[PDB]
RNA sequence: AGCCAGGAUGUUGGCUUAGAAGCAGCCAUCAUUUAAAGAAAGCGUAAUAGCUCACUGGUCGAGUCGGCCUGCGCGGAAGAU
């Protein structure tokens, strides 16, 4: 989990969704990849 | 081949014993064991090979020779030549093969005093005949006359393409038995001479004041200033977290002109400190290298009474003197080089 | 103290036990004694077939 | 194998003697290589060298450090028939041995070293003595 | 057919059984005996050439026991030979290393056109020549 | 968009080194059977092996995928009675 103020699809199994109004970057394959904007 | 025909054999079971090594699965299994012995297999394999060869043909020489009747002169003749021609063609290859740079080369006097300069300056003129019979350049960097003859020292600079790899071997003491000419009577002299060969190496110094491992400490000066000198911080203190050196500045009034002096102060002693670290290296080896000319520790004997070169390293004595002293020793470092080379394969364990 | 290792050749190294005896080597300054070859931990000449008793070598 | 060395090169006296007092009654056994001049110990297997070195610790008091060494097997080569074994006593004279019985010894490197040296230079490698 | 079970295709000039690091521990990992080459091995490669790269399969079941088949030197070490060159590319477009004659390739592809695919010879002759310029050969009209 | 199937042929290539075989890095990057398949986009082996993706047949059954000109909102956003 990186908070950073810029999150960006990193694979092709990386999907954009927000929760309670925090844009968040999730994917299947690699743990390393999944962010938090903040 | 006396001596080295010796070394080839042991190459050869080594290399026969390093091929069955392989296939047993056993010291397979492991990766770091099974990258060395297969970087070890290459060399030994082609020289084993060529050796392989080289004594086959001898063993064919010794065998039909012991008969009559028919002229076997000129089988004989052909499988000599050949087995010769094969032999050169094996030393070379094994021979060559980085470390070409240029070189220093300083002799100075040993035992003797005037006449020990006058053999360090025919063995520098010999070695400046050698380099200029190669496309090489000699110049001087430092000469000190020997009063009466040559020099008391001499450091000179050789550069071009695969110096230092074949002037290496010369670096220890050189003796010479001879008729000085600072000599009334005549009588037989024994003195030395000290080479040092040394390889050139570059000089890359950087700016090491990088401020990523700096740690500042700034403070409140010690003295007489009145009521400005306690509230506020002008005293400066840098500490170098690599090398642990420790600066701290408090002289003006002003933070900026306190830091800036003890920057420039720390720069200068890091600078010194590497310095001196090269230098007593420097000085290290080149003492090691150097010896100690005492006609007792040597590498290479020249008589002139009996016109004889011998080298003691490798066992080697040659009657070919007046050649050597006009710069005609590549009839000395090659067999050198070949010995040096033969332990370099063995010594892979 | 220094002393001498008489013969040609020797197996002796640092941290070696050793036996000498009295002896002055001459044109050496400052031995003043000599190592008893054949004793503890220093062997006899190798390939020594006159004087053998002064060096420790057993008769072949 | 695992050499031996001992901390303090004087009190060698009862290492040298706790070592042939200890090697007549079958519990280790002392080579000697030829060219260096080492104390390496043999044992048939891990329980019996630590029942030495206990046992050397407390009876004789020898306070020692035993670095490993890398031998796989030795082997015991008598062949005096012939001269062929005077030239093998010199060209594999590297890894020769002597044991506290003086027989020699082929201290081998691998089961591949010791497998070819007797493909070559047929003469007799048994491995039992006494 | 049987998928892959413990066979990859690799192997040296077949003129030797020279049981080397190239087919020794290639296969030394998977136990058999390296040395019985010799006679296995070399029963087929008498006849063919001595010095020349034939690709074997070295299927081999757990009870330590092989087979092999063989197949045609590859095209690479074919234009070897008949090319009088040894060594190769590295700037096959900047530099060339020799000439190859366009009558001579398709006159030894038919050796190689038993397992090389095809519609019929005049196909296989591109890719004989296509792999060539690869090579750094030029065609020699 | 999901879901079935393929994803092949002499590159164990000289080039380079102990091995680099689609995938360390250097040049080239054609041809064959094809409905399609890179002389390779990614993972993985010491090198092999092994697993996906580009592209292509089948099911499905109607819309679907990206830029431009603009209004208002979101994150980036931590201090001391
Ligand atoms: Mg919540
Ligand atoms: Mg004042
Ligand atoms: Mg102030
Ligand atoms: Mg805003
Ligand atoms: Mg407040
Ligand atoms: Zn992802």
């Amino acid at each position: 989990m990186k908070v950073r103020a810029s999150v960006k699809k990193l694979c092709r199994n990386c999907k954009i969704v927000k929760r309670d109004g925090v844009i968040r970057v999730i994917c299947s394959a690699e743990p390393k990849h999944k962010q938090r904007q903040g | 081949k006396p001596s080295i025909v010796a070394k080839l054999e042991a190459l050869h079971e080594r290399h026969e014993e390093v091929q069955a090594l392989l296939g047993d699965a056993q010291t397979i299994a492991d990766q770091e064991r099974f990258r060395a012995l297969s970087r070890e297999y290459a060399q030994l394999s082609d020289v084993s090979r060529c050796f392989t060869d080289w004594q086959q043909v001898q063993e064919d020489i010794e065998t039909a020779q012991m008969m009559l009747d028919d002229p076997e002169m000129r089988e004989m003749a052909q499988d000599e030549l050949r087995e010769a021609k094969e032999k050169s063609e094996q030393l070379e290859q094994q021979l060559q093969v980085d470390d070409e740079r240029n070189a220093f080369l300083e002799v100075r006097a040993g035992t003797g005093g005037d006449e020990a300069a006058l053999f360090a300056g025919d063995l520098f003129r010999m070695y400046s005949r050698y380099a200029e019979a190669r496309r090489w350049r000699v110049e001087i960097m430092s000469a000190s006359e020997g009063e009466h003859g040559g020099y008391k020292e001499i450091i000179a600079k050789i550069s071009g393409d695969g110096v230092y790899g074949r002037l290496k071997f010369e670096s220890g003491g050189h003796r010479v038995q001879r008729v000085p000419a600072t000599e009334s009577q005549g009588r037989i002299h024994t003195s030395a001479c000290t080479v040092a060969v040394m390889p050139e190496l570059p000089d890359a110094e950087l700016p090491d004041i990088n401020p990523a491992d700096l740690r500042i400490d700034t403070f409140r000066s010690s003295g007489a200033g009145g009521q400005h000198v306690n509230t506020t911080d002008s005293a400066i203190r840098i500490t170098h977290l690599p090398t642990g050196i420790v600066v701290e500045c408090q002289d003006e009034r002003s933070q900026h002109k306190n830091k800036a002096k003890a920057l420039s102060v720390l720069g200068a002693r890091i600078h010194a400190a590497e310095m001196a670290k090269r230098q007593q290296a420097e000085a290290s080896t080149r003492r090691n290298l150097l010896g100690s000319g005492d006609r007792s520790d040597r590498n290479r004997t020249y008589n002139f009474p009996q016109g004889r070169v011998t080298d003691h390293r490798i066992n080697l004595t040659l009657y070919r003197l007046d050649e050597v002293m006009e710069g005609k020793l590549d009839m000395l470092i090659e067999p050198i080089i070949q010995e040096h080379q033969a332990d370099q394969l063995a010594a892979l364990s | 103290v220094t002393s001498y290792i008489g013969g040609e050749g020797h197996n002796l190294q640092e941290h070696s036990v050793i036996l000498i005896r009295g002896g002055r080597v001459k044109d050496l300054p400052g031995v003043r004694y000599h190592t008893v070859r054949g004793a503890l931990d220093c062997s006899g000449v190798k390939d020594r077939k006159q004087a053998r008793s002064k060096y420790g070598v057993k008769r072949p | 194998f695992r050499r031996i060395r001992l901390k303090d090169p004087l009190k060698q006296k009862q290492l040298l003697k706790g070592l042939v007092q200890l090697s007549e009654e079958g519990a280790v056994q002392v080579f000697r290589p030829i060219s260096n001049n080492d104390l390496i110990v043999g044992a048939v297997g891990v329980l019996q060298f630590d029942v030495v070195v206990a046992r050397l610790k407390s009876e004789y008091n020898v306070e020692a450090v035993y670095e490993s060494v890398n031998v796989a097997t030795a082997r015991w080569v008598e062949c005096a028939d012939a001269k062929k074994f005077e030239e093998f006593k010199r060209k594999n004279e590297s890894q020769l041995a002597l044991d506290g019985g003086d027989n020699l010894a082929y201290i081998a490197t691998s089961m591949v070293n010791l497998r070819l040296a007797q493909e070559r230079y047929p003469d007799v490698q048994f491995h039992q003595t006494r | 057919a049987k998928k892959v079970q413990a066979y990859v295709k690799l192997q040296v000039a077949a003129g030797m059984a020279n049981p080397s690091p190239p087919v020794g521990p290639a296969l030394g990992q998977q136990g058999v005996n390296i040395m019985e080459f010799c006679k296995a091995f070399n029963a087929k490669t008498d006849s063919i050439e001595k010095g020349l790269p034939i690709p074997v399969v070295i299927t081999v079941y757990a009870d330590r026991s092989f087979t092999f088949v063989t197949k045609t030197p590859p095209a690479a070490v074919l234009l070897k030979k008949a090319a009088g060159i040894k060594s190769g590319s590295g700037k096959p477009n900047k530099d060339k290393v020799g000439k190859i004659s366009r009558a001579q390739l398709q006159e030894i592809a038919q050796t190689k056109a038993a397992d090389m695919t095809g519609a019929d010879i005049e196909a296989m002759t591109r890719s004989i020549e296509g792999t060539a310029r690869s090579m750094g050969l030029v065609v020699e009209d």
